[PDB]
């Protein structure tokens, strides 16, 4: 199947510069060009330039030429995207699309994942994961608990999160990303179907935050206060 | 115009026909370019609709057509189903600018769709929470159309307003929405109550969840 996959989030200070991969499998990646497009909050789709994968010849818009380098590596058949001085308009969602022909034009007919690259003065933080319930780790009738993972206090958004019952991935219920008053961002994650018993350890939470290069998992409800 | 406009918003009941204009301009449309489009669901990628004014890719339904003409293209879209809720966004080429050029994007909304009233789990603090010093109380809101909530926490029977954070609703996988509620208290506010609730509105009815510091004791 054709498919590009991007590098992860990204943070940066104002005046810095963020390079971001894109990989593409599937197809040959030599016979069609790359272009990459943004997309900040409350904006539009916002072109950025254009890669040809074979010889390496680059186009760039206008709003952008002086501060971005599009690259490509056919030995990874990967591209890059280095964007510098780095400003708070920056703020966006990175994506990689591969050019198709048509009898009376091009399209962007397959899309990466995209990229968020944050572009702040704040410290960046991992997150603090607690094991939460709704009910008792062992109910007094037979009648189901919840299982969920509050995940709290990290900067910049996103986290992502994955639920296992040994090695399967289980049903999920995500929920918004809330900014606390303190300006560190706070989420929950809700394991989807209720539980009567489980084996210690049966169950865990897998959070996921790449802005700060960490993974985190909690694998144990322990006995309630 | 070097510029694509669209509508920021078009509804629809479901099963009913709905167009997305896509307004361009001399050196874009009527310099002879095409027009494509791109249907973004909610957190997703955007993924190829149209291409070529009216040409679909593999796997996308007929229930989707386009047209072009020199000064805006059409997007319609016949059979609205609720998973075609998202944002659709058109794109041409333009001269003057020498580049590629998208529309500001349309948000699709599929009114009219089941009501179902929401679904309400209360979390109260954990102890790792608790050793920490903090206490914070968790409304998790599911399942519920349409989407729109009011929330409200009471202590006893007394309302509290301090300390309260609460998202908006967001689309589920299963069309259905999503929302949460925070109410962060000190370990002694959490130790001084016989109880906490919270009180999620819904069209014309309320149901409340409530915890206590001693529950599970
Ligand atoms: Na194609």
């Amino acid at each position: 199947q054709v498919q590009l996959v991007q590098s992860g989030a990204e943070v940066r200070n104002p005046g810095a510069s963020v390079k971001v991969s894109c990989k593409a499998s599937g197809y040959t990646f030599t016979s069609y060009a790359i272009h990459w497009v943004r997309q900040a909050p409350g904006h539009r789709l916002e072109w950025v330039g254009r890669i040809n994968t074979d010889n390496g010849n680059t186009k760039y818009s206008q709003k952008f030429h002086g501060r971005v380098a599009l690259s490509r590596d056919t030995s990874a058949s990967t591209t890059y995207m280095d964007l510098s001085s780095l400003n708070s308009e920056d703020t966006a969602v990175y994506y990689c699309a591969r050019a198709f022909y048509y009898s009376s034009g091009v399209m962007f007919d397959s899309w990466g994942q995209g990229a968020l690259v944050t572009v702040s003065s704040a410290p960046t933080k991992a997150p603090d994961v607690f094991p939460i319930i709704s009910g008792c780790r062992h109910p007094k009738d037979n009648s189901p608990v919840v299982l969920a993972c509050l995940i709290t206090g990290y900067h910049p958004t996103s986290v992502t999160v994955t639920w296992y019952m040994g090695t399967q991935s289980q049903p999920q219920r995500t929920f918004p990303e809330i900014q606390r008053r303190d300006s560190y961002y706070m989420t929950s994650s809700q394991l989807s179907t209720p539980l009567q018993q489980w084996r210690q350890g049966e169950y865990k939470c897998v959070v996921q935050h790449t802005a700060s290069k960490s993974k985190k998992e909690i694998f144990r409800w322990p006995e309630s206060p | 115009q070097s510029a694509l406009t669209q509508p920021p918003s078009v509804s629809g009941a479901p099963g009913q026909r709905v167009s997305i204009s896509c307004t361009g301009g001399s050196s874009n449309f009527g310099a002879g370019y095409d027009v494509h489009w791109y249907q973004q669901l909610p957190a997703t990628a955007p993924k190829l609709l149209i291409y070529g004014n009216n040409n679909r890719p593999s796997g996308v339904p007929d229930r989707f057509s386009g047209s072009k003409s020199g000064t805006s293209a059409s997007l319609a879209i016949t059979g609205l189903q609720a998973e075609d809720e998202g944002d659709y966004f058109c794109q041409s080429f333009d001269t003057s600018l020498s580049g590629w050029i998208f529309g500001g994007g349309t948000k699709l909304t599929v009114l009219g769709q089941p009501k179902a009233a929401p679904s309400v789990t209360l979390f109260p603090p954990s102890s790792e929470e608790l050793q920490a010093n903090k206490a914070t109380l968790v409304c998790l809101i599911s399942d519920f159309y349409p989407g729109a909530v009011t929330v409200a926490w009471k202590a006893d029977s007394s309302p509290v307003k301090a300390g309260v954070e609460t998202t908006t609703p967001s689309k589920q996988s299963n069309n259905k929405y999503a929302a949460s509620s925070y109410l962060s208290l000190t370990p002694e506010q959490w130790k001084s109550h016989r109880s906490y609730s919270c009180q999620v509105t819904h069209e014309g009815s309320t149901v409340e969840k409530t915890v206590a510091p001693t529950e599970c004791s």
